[PDB]
RNA sequence: UUGAUGUCACGGAACCUUUGUUGUCUUCGACAUGGGUA
């Protein structure tokens, strides 16, 4: 595969002469005091030729061509070839330079094409790309012989300056083993100590440490302090490695340790997936589509006339990312990460323009409302968005930041069981918020401005609905452009023209600085405005409990110890990441559609049984499906004011000894949220208005949101033990259209009295405990009731309680153990200057009574045990 | 129980035994596959009894330790689900979870069958979502066949691989791509193999026939049992054998059994099958296929479905027009030859994916007689992708419009374009000209005329029209010459007799050309000048009925462009702006005159979604067919810019498109008056006012026109030709 | 060695299914059916003893515990003989104890406590404060419900142990169910005060079902939850290791072994509620 | 490293679908020790 890339002079040749067409016909085909013909664009024996003509050649003349056998040709047909006149040779890097391969200076990257109608896309093709940054520049010759003319060399020379793009990208044409060893080491130590259950979490946790070789020095402790944690410390330790390989000068780079983490965290991967003796699913199949275009060589040959008008519109301004976005690129040596993002090769994020035109042209044909049915091959397609789509130029952007990718694990959950389903876990890589990318839109054409559709889409765009990337359902790609500034340049006038070419548009940054000067701030005003298809959900859920939203790779690295730790995200500002907690969209968006599932069904079954793949129930209409993307779109929920997260530790207590049991601690570290100090969580969900026209999807998303605010569906994890309690749920927004569905006192009969008789006697002293001996007898059942619908003849609701001490009550503070000045001593336990009493507590306490009446197992028991006695 | 299954097999499993390993192992991959699956199953939260016992037995086994065999018996209980949605799911899982051991290099050659297998079964059951075939389909089809050769490197006769193998091949030539390289090689080594009594066998060896001419194997196929499901096949296997054996009766017998068999679905593969025979015999010069095309055409006609009245819809087959190219040119008589044509005309051909969408409207509109129509053809269609293959079979009319109901100093033109017969370098383009007044044995004339020199003309003008409307008028008056001279016989007094009025019933883009236009060169004649000119979509709907008796006119607008003078200020009442509310009682109180003008937006995709631009709303065109109370019987209907707005831009030569001429048309509406480009407000109000004033739509338009070429004569401008020449009148009253 | 297989589950579950509780409150696998939330105070704080800023009534005064030191399952199970088995489940009996360690005193002893690494000073609630929680379930059935209320309301003169020092006399709490609400559907939910009896009533029924009358964990667990009436102090703890430590002249463990807590009658005396271990 | 009178490839959004969830009261009393004597 050794050699180097190079540019065809057919390639250069064919994009110069659509240029002079251009050229001559604002000009109407006139270059200085010689007129030119249309050209022949016809030949007989059409097999010799690789590709034919599928456009239609531009007209500014009715007369005929140069006859085939003249004496003087037209500066026009001196261009073609029709008079060696004008050769164009290959143009190559400078110094003709060899590489490995064509992985040495550029990746493939998979461009697909998405159905309009369904949202999903059903072919794709690929290609490689080279940065420009590296590989900027490729040097040729183009020969013309003498007898050219000089009109002709003319219109050469000023259709190389109109030449503005050339094999995808925008141009300017002048003329004048430590990671391999490491693992081997970590890996013969996990085996060697029987520790390969922490085979992938050591993998996940290690690839997480990309981010800065600081981690390693706070990676947590035991709840002693000590260097004994229960990853770090399995061997020397796996903690050493880490610190010898930090130390060490060549990974001293922060660039080196970035790859010496992704490196390492693959190579534990690998090994993890091999442990498995098991059924193994692949997650991405059937996903190859590769379907290339094919040109239509039976194409009827066509010349028509746009007129002498032509004005080319220039946007500058700024992308600014407001969640977090995803352009999907996966790299094919990668396997631990399933979802990726888009990077440059020096690891900056990327806005494609592949991306960018294909959101324009998904909003072009939701302005007119017209679907393009157009397959590749053939003549253009002459509807309104292609004609559009046609004189649009987007240069691809690239932003400042370069922090490696925040990486989100998503499950899927049992319904049945309400646990994580089996092996449904995957991860995804997300840039961050708050990316700014440098925005320039150019549209030519012979309208006064830019049309009506284009005017509409950039104020779209102007007002944060630019939805660009994918993973939409779940909150990624809205942008805004911010700092719009337009000048229409009039090519029709030849001193303007003249000046355009001069500069060639003033296209490169230099070029393009003195044109930021000529233009206006604001964006033209469109004269016929349609409403944008996605409208906007505000959404506010008070919080008086503790909240989590469990991330476990954060919880192994962070310098917090603790067991369990809630979701934080970075934003960027500028080249910095300030991390935030927030409640992941994902899980936001699985709370909602679950709501929606249990309590709907289709033909008698619940659409939580359903497999929905090829599925069109009411629950795929409204959340999507493999086949047909959702229509609605859940984003991030950040907290309102900046709590901090507390710690709470929790022991199992054995039912025999009636002490700690020894178990793998389980500390959580929530977000504190009390009745006092609520949590108030805020965001916005986006909702397509055509499901919000809907009577009977309203209707649906009313019933659910009016479950969630009736606190059925708490947020997060810990729901057993208090946290992630909703008070109240509001959206405003939707015309009341949703939350119009979202709005006798009995006293409670007394206790009886009981019958135990107890009698004690003033003499007498007793033990201070006592065993309660079981039934022989244990009623199991194989199948308890699911988690997937409310069942019919089963109950659903809330109890209230009131506690009541009888005697003085010690539910410690442990957090501070020295409160009162070792002698260790603790205050009773509080949250937010307020007196409280954990869930877990209470919960534990009443467990253990339920279990001795109904005859229950011993649900905390140390099994492992063993005795020992001594002898007499 | 999976667990209670595992617990069974614990209880009597011998380690050396075989047979009992393979139960245990079965019991093990059904228990783990369940649990991926989050299904009810994984309620089960008991566990196994004896478990020291239990322990030991599991030890043995994952130290002693067939895929292939458990996974063998998922696919077979694929084949037995009815409905494609389930057994395209299963064949989802399938596919995942053998993915792995394929990859392997130690990988039975069962487990590589089953996944070879399943691949080619998920690839029949792609459904289209588009003109070009699935790219999934044929990738499907492609590792079908990778996976075979994998078997086939180490067994080059393997009769279950070869078999998997060149099923794929088939369906991939079924999908536009060229056969394999070894295709010709892996079909010799089957013949080697024997002879399977299968119908989906058969074919390959006709196949191998037609490369070998060996005819060892044509003897097995003609004594074949009649009792089997799919008879059409073996009917049209036995044709295909005995063509070989020049029993060419048989051919005709067989060939017509088949065909009077046919399956119900298009996308059945008998029907691509039916048309490679008629190719076949076509193409060996056997004055056979003719018998068996028209027959074939004869039943693929009455594949359709009635959208209210007049209005018919069918489903997208692609062979479908080169079987009526067939049928038209094997077909003698030019009144029969009319009938092929007429068939095609005033029908709307809809995609799968279309059809959905026509069907949630239906259910919008709650019109649940035509939404359980459009889903028997959905289910229908989808249901027999993989019938072949799976060995099943799943189980209208109209009336003729006699050609003497046309009134005798009348002339009518029938076209019908011929792709087919213009690829092969002949005269596609075909006029089929009727004159009641001669002799029977010469009323009928057939003209063949080249279109492929204006149906470039015709985008020419298109693509100048759709960048600048009106500065397009040169290459209109170029068009308008072409239509001439590609048809001469228009200007001829024997082929047209003269001051006759003539009648159009266009096919293809020719419904959009200005046929009354016409011009023959230094002095110019236009067709208008020697006869009047009404249109059809098609024959068979002609129904002429009397004008209403009711005198009253409506001018329905919602044009703020301009203001018709000459048309507002009179006798016709003028409800602007129109929405579709007022429209709709318009239509209800059966006016003599009605005017819509207004804007309308083209769906490519679908004509149906088309709609007026109307004040606050949209009116579609399936708004439009589906109002209730309607009475337009004799109604002169005329109508703005909407009828060229609501119109794609062409691609194909024979495309139509449903607009709303069609949409009034439907409801028995007389005389209906559009432009076939965008017409000038100035030039509507003129022309559309002195139509009203006269009340005599033919006569008036071709006096006015004549009018109106007096100031053309002089100056010979196009500009002013641009906005005469697009009237024209549709429908033909009593 | 079946590390990488499913079917390593199968041999750490039971072969009939999950308990009652293990439904109810579910498991690693299954998910529970109820939640349980954070109490919260009603009132001002009433605190055991008051503190040294009197400014502040949000913090109370330090009370020093006795030794808090770890159960010692060699007592209940007194040899290595297969006829000792585990005894049951432990309860801490109800006594007023803590107003030996309010004075500043050891319970078994009545000598003073001392400061030490190992006993702590605890923030403690005095008697007469209420906290209000809610708990939601989801998908009981009514002798679930019964008995889960049954379980939290327990009886008049019964009461739970709650937090630190259960042995001392610490924790004594009474809960009462104040509200019960259903929902009925997505837009109606229901008040289910009235229907409390009939849930109680089916739980009673299906232990009648699957014990028929040997119901005698029952009596033995409202025995051990027992709260002590008026006019009663029973005297409740540990015995010292030797007769000679305790200053009461009470028996020690040494003493109690070769006497009424041998190793072959020890089980019984444990299992019965409430048995002396002195008689003074 | 192109071929020339014909390249809309800025003619194609890696797009679509999956809740880090589940289970556990910061709880608590009997010893420790190996011989020694004959
Ligand atoms: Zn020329
Ligand atoms: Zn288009
Ligand atoms: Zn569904």
């Amino acid at each position: 595969t050794k050699g180097r890339p190079y540019i065809t002079g057919t390639l250069l040749r064919s994009a110069v002469i659509r240029s002079a067409e251009n050229l001559l016909t604002l000009s109407d085909g006139k270059i200085s005091e010689k007129t030119c013909c249309p050209g022949k664009f016809d030949t007989e024996d059409k097999d010799r030729l690789l590709q034919l003509r599928q456009r239609s050649t531009l007209r500014w003349t009715d007369k005929n061509p140069c006859p085939d056998n003249a004496e003087t040709y037209c500066p026009f047909c001196e261009l073609l070839g029709r008079s060696f006149r004008i050769h164009f040779g290959n143009l190559s890097l400078p110094g003709k330079p060899d590489f490995d391969g064509p992985k040495a200076i550029g990746s493939q990257r998979v461009l697909n094409r998405v159905d309009f109608k369904s949202g999903k896309a059903h072919d794709f093709f690929k290609a490689y790309e080279v940065d420009h940054t590296r590989f900027p520049r490729f040097e040729g010759e183009i020969t013309i012989d003498n007898k050219v003319s000089a009109e002709a060399r003319k219109l050469l020379c000023d259709s190389l300056k109109f030449t503005d793009r050339l094999c995808g990208a925008l141009c300017v044409i002048r003329f004048d083993n430590l990671a391999e060893k490491t693992a081997e080491q970590i890996i013969s130590i996990l085996d060697d100590n029987k520790k390969t259950e922490y085979t992938r979490l050591l993998a996940d946790a290690i690839r997480s440490l990309r981010r800065s070789s600081k981690l390693v020095a706070g990676l947590p402790k035991d709840h002693d302090g000590k260097d004994d944690h229960y990853l770090w410390d399995i061997g020397v330790t796996i903690r050493q490695i880490l610190t010898t390989s930090a130390d060490t000068k060549e990974l001293k780079n922060a660039g080196k340790w970035r790859e010496f983490c992704e490196k390492l965290g693959e190579a534990l991967y690998l090994k993890s997936k091999d442990m498995s003796g098991g059924l193994k699913i692949t997650r991405r199949i059937l996903g190859d589509a590769e379907f290339h275009g094919k040109p239509d060589r039976l194409e009827k040959s066509r010349s028509v006339s746009i007129g002498s008008v032509l004005k080319e519109t220039v946007v500058c301004g700024e992308l600014v990312a407001k969640t977090p976005f995803f352009f999907g690129a996966i790299d094919e040596d990668a396997k631990q990460t399933a979802l990726q993002v888009l990077l440059t090769p020096d690891n900056k994020y990327r806005l494609p323009r592949s991306a960018v035109r294909g959101i324009l042209r998904r909003d072009l044909q939701t302005y007119f409302d017209s679907p393009c049915n157009a397959e590749l091959g053939g003549r253009p397609c002459m509807c309104k968005t292609c004609r559009i789509m046609r004189g649009i130029t987007v240069m691809d952007a690239r932003s400042e930041y370069n922090a490696p990718p925040e990486i989100r694990h998503r499950t899927r959950i049992n319904p049945f069981t309400g646990t994580v389903a089996e092996g449904a876990l995957f991860n995804m890589e997300v840039a961050p918020e708050g990316i700014v990318f440098p925005f320039q839109l150019r549209y030519r054409g012979s309208e006064d401005g830019l049309p009506d559709a284009l005017k509409t889409v950039l104020k779209w765009w102007a007002e944060g609905q630019a939805f660009m990337s994918g993973a939409a359902s779940t909150g990624k790609g809205r942008f805004r452009m911010e700092n719009a500034k337009y000048e229409t340049l009039d090519l029709s006038d030849e001193n303007q023209r003249n000046d355009y070419l001069k500069n060639w548009g003033w296209r490169d940054e230099k070029g393009l600085e003195e044109l930021k000067k000529r233009l206006n701030s604001g964006l033209p005003e469109p004269g016929n405005y349609r409403d944008p298809k996605w409208h906007e959900i505000n959404v506010s859920i008070e919080m008086a409990s503790p909240f989590i939203n469990g991330d476990p790779i954060r919880a192994a690295v962070d310098k917090r110890g603790t067991a369990v730790v809630t979701f934080v995200k970075y934003k960027a500002e500028g080249e910095e990441a300030k991390p935030v907690c927030a409640y992941k969209a994902e899980s936001f968006r699985g709370v909602i559609r679950s709501a929606v599932a249990r309590i709907h069904m289709e033909d008698g079954v619940p659409l939580t049984e359903l497999t929905h793949s090829d599925c069109e129930c009411l629950l795929c209409q409204i959340f999507g499906s493999e086949y047909e993307a959702g229509k609605i779109r859940f984003e991030d929920l950040v907290f309102e004011s900046d709590p901090e997260p507390v710690t709470f530790d929790h022991v199992a207590i054995d039912r025999f000894t009636g002490g700690a049991a020894a178990k793998k601690k389980f500390d959580d570290s929530p977000l504190p949220g009390s009745p006092a100090r609520p949590l108030m969580l805020k965001g916005s969900f986006w909702i397509r208005r055509d499901v919000l026209e809907d009577e009977e999807y309203c209707k649906a998303l009313g019933k659910a949101l009016a479950d969630v605010n009736n606190g059925l569906y708490p947020l997060g994890g810990k729901s057993a033990i208090g946290y992630g309690q909703v008070k109240s749920l509001g959206i405003k927004g939707d015309d009341k259209r949703i939350s119009r569905l979202m709005n006798t006192d009995v006293a409670v009969p007394e206790k009886p009295k009981t019958d135990a008789e107890v009698r004690i006697e003033a003499e007498k002293v007793y033990y201070p405990h006592y065993f309660v001996e079981p039934h022989k007898k244990v009623e199991r059942e194989e199948k308890p009731c699911g988690h997937q619908k409310f069942h019919e003849g089963r109950l659903t609701g809330k109890i209230r309680c009131k506690l009541i001490t009888k005697t003085p009550l010690i539910v410690p503070d442990t957090s501070n153990d020295d409160f009162f000045r070792y002698h260790k001593s603790y205050a009773f336990f509080r949250l937010h200057k307020q007196i409280m009493i954990p869930g877990s507590e209470l919960r534990g306490m009443v467990s253990s009574v339920y279990e001795t009446v109904t005859n229950s197992c011993f649900r905390i028991f140390d099994e492992t045990k063993r005795l020992s006695w001594r002898m007499d | 129980n999976p667990i209670r299954d595992i617990q069974d097999r614990l209880k009597t499993a011998k380690f050396d035994n075989k047979d009992d390993m393979m139960n245990l192992a079965s019991s093990l991959y059904k228990y783990e596959k369940q649990l991926m699956d989050s299904s009810e199953a994984t309620l089960c939260q008991q566990g196994l009894s004896n478990r020291p016992n239990s322990f030991s037995q599991l030890s043995q086994f994952r130290d002693s330790d067939q895929t292939g065999k458990f996974w063998q018996n998922e696919y077979e209980a694929c084949k037995n689900f009815q409905t494609h949605k389930e057994r395209r799911e299963t064949l989802e899982q399938i596919i995942r979870f053998l993915q792995n051991g394929a990859e392997e290099k130690d990988a039975d050659d069962l487990l590589l069958k089953t996944l070879a297998r399943a691949y080619f079964h998920r690839g029949l059951l792609y459904r289209p979502k588009g003109f070009s075939v699935p790219a999934r389909k044929v990738e499907a089809m492609k590792k079908a066949i990778a996976y075979c050769e994998i078997i086939l490197d180490k067994n080059e006769e393997e009769s279950e691989a070869l078999r998997i193998w060149l099923y794929a091949a088939m369906e991939l030539r079924r999908c536009g791509e060229e056969y394999p390289e070894n295709f010709a090689e892996k079909l010799f080594y089957l013949a080697n193999d024997g002879f399977i009594s299968e119908l989906y066998d058969i074919r390959l060896f006709l196949e191998y026939t037609e490369r070998e001419e060996d005819n060892n194997f044509l003897d097995m196929i003609l004594q074949e049992n009649q009792d089997r499901e799919r008879l059409f096949e073996l009917c049209l296997y036995k044709a295909r054998a005995c063509f070989h054996l020049n029993q060419l009766n048989d051919v005709r017998i067989y060939g017509e059994s088949a065909i009077d068999n046919a399956p119900g679905a298009f996308a059945d593969p008998f029907w691509d099958e039916l048309v490679e025979f008629i190719r076949m015999l076509r193409n060996k010069k056997s004055e056979l296929w003719k018998e068996i095309a028209i027959k074939a055409w004869d039943k693929c006609r009455e594949k359709e479905m009635k959208v209210g009245n007049n209005i018919y819809l069918s489903w997208y087959w692609a062979r479908q027009r080169e079987l009526y190219d067939l049928a038209f040119m094997a077909q003698d008589g030019i009144e029969k030859k009319t009938r092929i044509a007429d068939s095609l005309k005033s029908r709307t051909t809809l995609r799968i994916q279309e059809l959905n969408e026509l069907r949630k409207d239906a259910h919008r509109k709650q019109n649940r007689r035509l939404e359980d129509k459009l889903d028997r053809i959905i289910e229908q269609e989808n249901e027999a992708r993989d019938g072949a293959y799976l060995r099943r079979n799943p189980p209208g009319k109209r009336e003729e419009i006699p050609f003497a109901r046309l009134p005798q100093n009348w002339i009518a033109v029938h076209f019908y374009l011929n792709e087919l017969e213009s690829h092969e370098g002949g005269k596609g383009g075909h006029a089929l000209i009727y004159d009641p007044q001669k002799a029977e044995k010469d009323q009928w004339q057939d003209k063949s005329f080249d279109y492929k020199e204006l149906h470039r003309k015709f985008l020419e003008w298109q693509e100048n029209y759709i960048l600048n409307e009106e500065g397009s008028a040169d290459f209109l008056v170029t068009l308008c010459r072409e239509i001439e001279k590609a048809m001469p016989f228009l200007f001829k007094s024997e082929v047209i007799p003269e001051d006759r009025p003539v009648l159009w019933i266009p096919h293809g883009f020719l419904h959009r050309l200005p046929l009354h236009a016409a011009m023959k060169s230094s002095n110019i004649e236009i067709f208008w000048e020697r006869h009047a000119s009404r249109y059809l979509p098609a024959w068979h709907l002609f129904d002429p009925a009397p004008y209403s008796r009711e005198e009253s006119s409506t001018l329905l607008k919602n044009f703020e462009e301009y203001d018709f003078q000459n048309l507002e200020n009179g006798e016709i009442e003028v409800y602007a702006p129109s929405s579709p509310k007022k429209v709709k009682e318009a239509i209800r109180e059966n006016p003599a005159i009605l005017l819509l003008l207004c804007h309308g937006e083209a769906d490519m995709t679908n004509p149906f979604r088309s709609c007026l631009k109307l004040k606050n709303k949209d009116m579609t065109i399936f708004d439009l067919l589906t109002v209730e109370d309607v009475r337009l019987s004799g109604s002169r209907i005329l109508l703005g810019a909407c009828e060229s707005d609501m119109v794609p831009p062409l691609e194909f030569s024979v495309d139509e498109h449903l607009s709303v001429s069609g949409a009034f048309l439907s409801h028995k509406a007389g005389e209906i008056v559009a432009g076939l480009w965008t017409v000038d407000s100035e030039k509507v109000d003129e022309c559309y006012s002195y139509l009203v004033e006269e009340k005599d739509f033919l006569r008036n338009l071709q006096e006015w026109q004549m009018a109106e070429t007096e100031n053309f004569r002089s100056e010979n401008d196009s500009s002013l030709f641009y906005k005469i020449a697009p009237f024209r009148i549709i429908g033909f009253p009593a | 060695a079946l590390n990488a297989y499913p079917e390593k589950r199968l041999l750490l579950r039971h072969p009939k299914g999950l308990c009652p509780a293990c439904r109810l409150f579910g498991t690693g696998s299954y998910k529970g059916r109820v939640r349980f939330g954070f109490a919260s105070l009603e009132n001002d704080p009433e605190w055991l003893i008051p503190g040294k800023n009197p400014g502040d009534p949000f913090h109370g005064g330090p009370v020093m515990l006795s030794l808090l030191e770890r159960p010692r399952p060699t007592w209940s199970i007194p040899g290595s003989d297969n006829k000792f088995k585990v005894p049951g489940r432990k309860f801490y009996v109800h006594h007023h104890a803590w107003k030996t360690i309010k004075d500043g005193n050891h319970p078994t002893t009545g000598k003073a406590i001392e400061q030490s690494p190992n006993n702590r000073t605890v923030e403690a609630l005095a008697g007469g404060n209420s906290f209000s929680f809610e708990i939601a379930f989801e998908n009981l059935k009514e002798w679930e419900l019964g008995l889960l209320i049954h379980s939290l309301q327990l009886e008049k003169g019964l009461a739970h142990k709650l937090g630190m020092a259960k042995s001392m006399g610490f924790g004594s709490v009474e809960i009462d169910v104040e509200s019960v609400r259903l929902r009925k559907d997505w837009k109606q939910w229901r008040n289910g005060n009235s229907e409390i009896p009939n849930w109680l009533g089916k739980g009673f029924a299906k232990l009648k079902e699957w014990f028929r009358d040997e119901l005698d964990f029952i009596e033995n667990l409202k025995k051990l939850l027992w709260f002590p009436e008026g006019d009663q102090a029973p005297r409740v703890c540990y015995p010292m290791l030797r007769k000679k430590d305790d200053p009461n002249g009470n028996s020690g463990y040494e003493e109690l072994k070769d006497g009424e807590f041998k190793k072959e009658d020890r089980q019984k005396k444990l299992t019965t509620p409430w048995t002396p271990w002195a008689s003074s």
